[PDB]
């Protein structure tokens, strides 16, 4: 089976350097025409660069051009986009892609047949920080029609992935965990939400469990009615 | 059979190079002459042409040539080939791009067929001398004679002893492709081509496209059109340039190897033998420049060895351990005295 | 450069509609393109090449048509699978950009959002800063408007928003409003207004709390 | 012998480092400031960078 595998993706700081990595197999690497195509968090494909199958060759969107080198060792079956100089704008996955399995000098009509999973660079002077996790409190003013909303607002961290379950998982129906907006500090924050009958809210506890593992922080919150 | 040769009849594809005396000056003519090859005896020259001989665009023929004017291949009935020397030649076959002819001596040879309208020939700077198998410096192959195994070339074409590389032709310039649509230029393909955009103006350099146009550049004589056309292939000539890639595999099969036959070779006129007291006057009329070679039976061989060519008597001394001579091609004799 | 434009940008279909997205290069690029899809959070799938040579194992209601500067991708009988970004992309030359992608959403009957609002926790407060946030909970279309208003004052550029995928079971959106202040500013103030406009509500709606009353 | 030549190659602008192959009696060289004309007109423009 065709295999693309990306590595080298993390956290880097403005204007320093890192080197992505796509380990190849089940098919002649050193025969054939590789491209590094990105996507920014919620945006659409952006093709970034190309490279001939004997290096001889390489191309470059004008957004990357000076800054973004391709290389490739086809005695490693490894394909390499050296970074430099990033940009906050240059926070994407990077996806390190082939076209279909058959050979060429400087000619290609089957572009972008076979892929890697992508790895995530993020470009950002944050550290890495816990959330601070803080209850969305069902109120009168957060009920509708005889159903309560109540949620957590997970605060500034650094990187992401944070993840937010309810009860322990045991709460699943009516539950939305929005993506994740970065602020103008350099932290990320979203909300978990959950709807729940009206009724519920003097029987039953409701607790968000969140987990930041870049940070090893896991929170348990509490949510109850604010108490007048 | 004949259709039993399609390396070189379908994939290969007429070429054309920088023939150094086209005509009046090196002009590019697409019958660039290439590795003249003169090193037979009875005077059969192999040419390696730069145009594609033989074979119709249609898969294959023999009374037609393949030769590139233009970006296309213009083949057409092939009906005035010559071939020429200090005086001119007679072919004797040809097969793509390889032409076997018989020539007689001269320090030129030029190639050219004549489409009707234009010549398109073209000659080169190579001197062609032809020793005729044997001892006698003759000139022409004669009617008659002894035969003695000489080498030449043969008129078969079906043979694989040797094969010549053949790979991507290279990236070959067309000014005629930079249009202009009196805003900016306009590429163009033929068909199925894919061109490369270059132009002086700071844009994008590299252009590889099917049909399209330039971003900003406007000055034609600021630009580059380079051709890409890798369905077909090309011999590995010294005078075009090399494709960026790899070498593309493909041997093509030399049509016309050498073998070891037999040429008919002249006889010497007979001597006149004349006998003289421990002498052997020998009368000798050659026809033609022949080599004469003596030699003493005894201990001591005292050889003699010296071409004869105005008629001339020579004497030698027969003592009586015996002596030996070989004139011309006649089988050796021996001697005695009294 | 060339460019690849895409429209519509997005669009809502039911199963089994026709669904035509079109594409159109900025230049001529004869026939040299194809079309992908992404499914969210999934690598590209490739469906068609050469403007109409359908991508083997591909369904064959996907096809594609057009030539020069403007190309289509046509789904016959639009599947469940098949809710997805759709991409363009011209591969005649390098650099070979993509077209901005549309989106092919599930379309449903209109729902009103369900509006709520929260007030920033006492915990945050002791932090120095004060986040309210206002939910728009199972609603369709995808278009909604939140407008924070601070004492009646109609307040800029200190709110973001985040919107959840398409639900999987009921085709609705959610969406998240955050009004960040400073704690400071948060007690200068008494009425906190989140105001909501969508295709559902025949009127604004408007959810508010008075700073310090239950 | 036979002094086969094989095809030279030939880049528009900046030079191009020659490597030792292992052929017998392999001779090469690198030529700078030519200007090739060929069948459509001239190869390139960089005059000096040829
Ligand atoms: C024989 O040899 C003598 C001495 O070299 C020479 O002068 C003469 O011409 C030769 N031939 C005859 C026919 O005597």
């Amino acid at each position: 089976q065709v295999q693309l595998v990306e590595s080298g993706g993390g956290v880097v700081q403005p204007g320093r350097s890192l080197r992505l990595s796509c380990a190849a197999s089940g098919f002649t690497f050193s025969s054939h025409v590789m491209y590094w195509v990105r996507q920014a968090p919620g945006k659409g494909l952006e093709w970034v660069a190309v490279i001939t199958y004997d290096g001889g060759n390489k191309y470059y969107a004008d957004s990357v051009r000076g800054r973004l080198t391709i290389s490739r060792d086809n005695s490693k079956n490894t394909l390499y986009l050296q970074m430099n100089s990033l940009r906050a704008e240059d926070t994407a996955v990077y996806y390190c892609a082939s076209p279909r399995g058959d050979s060429g000098s400087y000619y290609d009509i089957d572009y972008f047949d076979y892929w890697g999973q992508g790895t995530l660079v993020t470009v950002s002077s944050a550290s890495t920080k816990g959330p601070s996790v803080f209850p969305l409190a069902p109120s009168s003013k957060s009920t509708s029609g005889g159903t309560a909303a109540l949620g957590c607002l997970v605060k500034d961290y650094f990187p992401e992935p944070v993840t937010v379950s309810w009860n322990s998982g045991a709460l699943t129906s009516g539950v939305h965990t929005f993506p994740a907006v970065l602020q103008s500090s350099g932290l990320y924050s979203l909300s978990s939400v959950v709807t729940v009958p009206s009724s519920s809210l003097g029987t039953q506890t409701y607790i968000c469990n969140v987990n930041h593992k870049p940070s090893n922080t896991k929170v348990d919150k509490k949510v109850e009615p604010k108490s007048c | 059979d004949l259709d039993t040769h399609f390396t070189q009849y379908k994939l290969a594809r007429p070429y054309i190079a920088d023939c150094p005396n086209c005509g009046h000056s090196r002009c590019d003519s697409p019958i660039a002459i290439e590795e003249v090859r003169g090193d037979a005896h009875a005077g059969v020259i192999r040419i390696q042409t730069s145009a594609m001989f033989g074979l119709k665009t249609d898969g294959v023929d023999l009374a037609y040539m393949s030769f590139m004017n233009g970006k296309t291949q213009k083949s057409i009935k092939i009906d005035n080939l010559h071939v020429r020397t200090s005086a001119p030649c007679s072919l004797v076959s040809h097969h793509g791009y390889y032409i076997l002819a018989q020539c007689p001596p001269g320090d030129t040879v030029t190639v050219g067929f004549h489409d009707g309208p234009n010549r398109h020939t073209c000659t080169v700077a190579h001197k062609v001398e032809f020793r005729p198998v044997g001892r006698e410096k003759y000139r022409h192959p004669p009617e008659h004679g002894v035969e003695l195994p000489c080498n030449r070339y043969t008129h078969k074409r079906a043979d694989q002893g040797h094969y010549v590389e053949m790979h991507q032709p290279g990236l070959v310039a067309d000014h005629s492709l930079l249009s202009i649509h009196s805003a900016k230029v306009k590429i163009t393909v033929p068909s199925g081509a894919q061109v490369k955009y270059y132009c002086k103006c700071p844009d994008v350099r590299e252009g590889i496209t099917s049909s399209d146009h330039t971003t900003t550049c406007t000055d034609v004589k600021q630009c580059r059109a380079y051709l890409i056309d890798n369905k077909k292939w090309v011999y590995n000539s010294g005078r075009l340039p090399r494709g960026e890639g790899d070498t593309f595999k493909g041997k093509l099969h030399v049509p016309f190897v050498p073998v070891k036959a037999k040429c008919i070779a002249t006889l010497a006129p007979e001597p006149l033998v004349e006998h003289k007291h421990r002498t052997l006057i020998l009368h000798l009329h050659p026809d033609h420049p022949t080599l004469l070679t003596t030699r003493s039976l005894g201990s001591d061989a005292n050889p003699t060895r010296q071409w004869i060519e105005r008629p001339t008597t020579v004497n030698f001394t027969v003592t009586g351990e015996g002596l030996e001579y070989t004139w011309g091609n006649h089988p050796p004799k021996r001697v005695w005295a009294q | 450069d060339i460019q690849m434009t895409q429209s519509p940008s997005a669009m809502s279909a039911s199963v089994g509609d026709r669904v035509t997205i079109t594409c159109r290069a900025s230049q001529g690029i004869s026939n040299y393109l194809a079309w992908f899809q992404q499914k969210p959070g999934k690598v590209p799938k490739r469906l068609i090449y050469a403007a109409s040579s359908l991508q083997s194992g591909v369904p064959s209601r996907f096809s594609g048509s057009g030539s020069g500067t403007e190309f289509t991708l046509t789904i016959s009988s639009l599947q469940p699978e098949d809710f997805a970004t759709y991409y363009c992309l011209q591969h005649n030359t390098s650099p070979s950009p993509f077209g901005q992608g549309t989106k092919v959403e599930i379309k449903r009957t209109v729902a009103a959002p369900s509006v709520f609002i929260f007030p920033p926790s006492d915990e945050q407060l002791k932090s120095g800063t004060a986040s309210v946030v206002c939910l728009l909970n199972n609603f369709y279309p995808r278009e909604a408007k939140v407008q924070w208003k601070v004492d009646n004052a109609l307040q800029s550029g200190n709110s973001q928003e985040s919107v959840t995928e398409q639900d999987s079971k009921d085709s609705t959106y959610s969406l998240s409003s955050t009004l960040t202040l400073s704690k400071a500013d948060y007690e200068k103030h008494k009425l906190y207004a989140c105001e909501v406009t969508h295709q559902g509500l025949s009127s604004p709606v408007t959810k508010s709390f008075n700073r310090g009353e239950c | 012998y036979k002094t086969k030549v094989p095809s030279p190659v030939v880049k528009c602008c900046g030079a191009t480092q020659c490597t030792s192959k292992p052929h017998p009696d392999y001779q090469c060289q690198v030529f700078t400031g030519v200007y090739p004309f060929m069948w459509g007109g001239a190869y390139c423009f960089c005059d000096t960078e040829n």
